[PDB]
């Protein structure tokens, strides 16, 4: 919800976007965030 | 055929059949998880297949040493296969927070000093009764301040530095007021002006939300649905919003967090900006209080989230005070589980 | 006592008063326009004036911008070279006839530049909230490990590759010194050199090649004199060769050097 409380900016939440790559893309499972290297 | 995982311990050592099948000089491969398949079957002539692991940490690999650690392990039930059930061990997203500020090793890593303890100790109160874990990724990495963007949203809360200490500080947005103890702001009490007086007709808000959560079972997408039937059954066509929330690990926190979300941004978002004197200088970003205009603009007593302050100087007095309709915690509405078969 | 003071409709006092720290380095201000003398430190009036603490959560407009006097040594320490190590802020919020001057701000100073009004200087002021950029990419394997030498990962021992001399001569760009030549070229490259300022006390920047006993830097030169010893360190090619000739820090290398040039499992005939 701090996204709702960063549009406390806002004229007044629809949205239409392409995403900046994040650690989605999946080779390794993780029940638990241990991060991960980039290559 | 046999398996060696070196787990790149402190003062790790590998065995030397490993640097001879590499070859050449060689490293000891501390500080990272190394499996080495020393097995002859790596495929058949047919191209080999490709591979998938699964691990989880709470105390292992803290440079500088581990914190709080007795609250770190959040278990929680996330099965994915309902015969197949088994529990799985998310963190605690204080703990996250405290890491991405706390080791040197990746980010800025500042010093435990300036980090104010107390707030997480804070965070974890509720993180860990309420059982909000999570299980992110961070691949491909990205800026740490959007990393912990992501974070925040997650648990909705707000990451701030104390205003006496400077030390580092996180907030959590709950419902954390008794409504009775909250100080009255009317005109002869501090409030000089109300910046927002006008009314945008906000009664077609969003009214249901879609939220797209990470199961670790099945290591894969899940999605729930969230209607408010309160405003469907008025207004007519949807205005519906799908979020993104992965890492989330089970089907119950993901409905925590889609209700917590529409019932914030559905039930009556109203937005005060507020001049005030020296009445709230102690008050910070997050805090509540009530507000009272009842013979000008005839508001009746409303409490309200504080939101972004501007702090004035010493000429001028005043402080504009950012604020927000009442948010909420997470609480139980839906039922949904799946529990594919 | 103060918040009674301070929330009163018909009572007050005008106080605001600015400590700028560098390692204990103290200067400590007072915006009014007495001797003001709290905290068993007299903070002196001079033309320092907030534009506001404002916190928004973003970054850049809540940069605290501060008009400090110029003849003030605070903005003396950014003429030309700036500290290498951050300089802290803090303002506190006293009355008085009161004692506790309860702070309300901890920023560091970010960004000083003179301009228009040079009786005073514009001062950038942001708080550890916003100063969250960093790439984050660290790991990355390669066949040469991202550790930065003498790290927390790298682990090579600070004391065991001391190198110290006073400057034998300064010149433009570059320093030259009798350790210097004992060693080979290229010994220090990527190293630093470091000395205790007067008022800066510890500095420490880098080096950007050697040769001889003359080397070159990085940075710039924030004046130097033949006196105090240049404590100057090497650098390293950061190759697993290097880390292995040069530190015996082998064992605790980060870089690969067989990354099967990613010797893929698809695409063409492999195994
Ligand atoms: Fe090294």
């Amino acid at each position: 919800m701090w996204w709702a409380l960063a549009m406390l900016v806002a004229s007044v939440e629809v949205w239409t976007a392409d995403w900046q790559v994040l650690g989605f893309g999946n080779f390794r499972t993780k029940a638990v965030k241990a991060k991960q290297a980039k290559k | 055929g046999p398996l060696e995982v070196y787990m790149g311990a402190p003062t790790q050592t590998v065995s030397q059949k490993l640097k001879n099948m590499l070859g050449g000089r060689q490293p000891e491969f501390r500080g990272v998880v190394t499996a080495y398949f020393d097995g002859l079957i790596c495929a058949m002539n047919p191209y080999p297949k490709q591979w998938k692991f699964k691990a989880r940490r709470s105390t292992a690999g803290w440079t500088g040493g581990v914190w709080y650690p007795e609250k770190c392990l959040v278990k929680m039930q996330g099965y994915d296969g309902q015969g197949n059930q088994h529990e799985i061990h998310a963190m605690n997203p204080a703990h996250i927070l405290y890491e991405c500020q706390s080791n040197y090793e990746w980010g800025r890593g500042l010093s435990r000093t300036l980090i104010d303890d107390t707030t997480f100790r804070l965070a974890a109160d509720t993180l860990f009764n309420e059982n909000f874990g999570l299980c992110i990724r961070w691949n491909r990495q990205d800026t740490l301040e959007s990393f912990m963007q992501l974070i925040l949203d997650h648990i909705g809360g707000a990451m701030y530095v104390s205003k006496v200490t400077g030390k580092l500080s996180l907030r959590l947005i709950r419902k954390d007021y008794d409504f009775d103890t909250l100080p009255i702001f009317d005109t002869d009490s501090g409030l000089l002006s109300i910046q927002e007086a006008t009314n945008a007709s906000p009664a077609n808000l969003v009214n249901e939300v879609v939220v797209t959560y990470h199961n670790p079972v099945m290591d894969e997408d899940q999605q729930v649905r969230s209607h408010n039937l309160a405003q469907i059954q008025n207004q007519g066509c949807l205005n519906s919003n799908t979020i993104e929330y992965l890492g989330i690990p089970t089907g119950k926190l993901a409905m925590q967090v889609a209700q917590r979300d529409l019932r914030a941004a559905s039930t009556n978002v109203r937005r005060f900006t507020v001049i005030c004197d020296r009445r709230a200088w102690n008050v910070q970003p997050g805090d509540v209080l009530k507000v009272r205009d009842p013979k000008q603009r005839g508001l009746t007593e409303v409490v309200i989230r504080v939101g972004t302050v501007e702090d004035g100087t010493l000429p001028d007095g005043k402080i504009k005070v950012v604020a927000l309709q009442d948010q909420f915690a997470f609480q139980l509405n839906t039922f949904n589980q799946v529990e594919p078969p | 006592s103060y918040n009674i003071i301070e929330t009163s409709n018909d009572n007050g006092r005008p106080v605001f008063m600015y400590e700028f720290r560098l390692l204990d380095k103290y200067w400590r201000y007072t915006s009014a326009d007495a001797k003001v003398s709290a905290l068993g430190s007299i903070w002196e009036p001079m033309g320092v004036s907030d534009d506001g603490i404002k916190q928004t959560g973003e970054a850049k407009t809540d940069a605290l911008n501060l008009t400090l006097p110029n003849s003030n040594p605070v903005v003396g320490l950014f003429i030309g070279t700036p500290p290498g190590s951050p300089v802290t802020l803090t303002i506190r919020r006293m009355h008085l006839d009161d004692n506790d001057p309860v702070v309300c701000y901890v920023g560091t100073v970010d960004s000083i530049n003179q301009g228009e009004n040079p009786t005073v200087a514009t001062v950038t002021c942001s708080t550890l909230s916003a100063t969250m950029d960093r790439n984050g990419l660290r790991l990355s394997w390669s066949r040469g490990c991202p550790h930065a030498l003498y790290d927390g990962q790298c682990r090579v021992n600070k004391e065991a590759f001391r190198v110290d001399a006073t400057i034998l001569t300064v010149g433009a760009g570059t320093v030259t010194a009798a350790a210097y030549a004992t060693r080979p070229d290229g010994y220090f490259a990527g190293g630093f050199i470091e000395w205790i300022d007067p008022v800066y006390g510890v500095e420490r920047r880098g080096i950007e090649t050697h040769t001889g006993n003359t080397i070159t830097i990085f940075g710039t030169v924030d004046g130097l004199a033949g006196g105090y010893i240049l404590k100057t360190y090497p650098g390293c090619p950061r190759t697993s060769a290097a880390c292995d000739t040069i530190f015996n820090n082998l064992a605790n290398f980060g870089g690969i050097p067989s990354l099967p040039d990613r010797s893929p499992f698809d695409g063409n005939p492999i195994f």
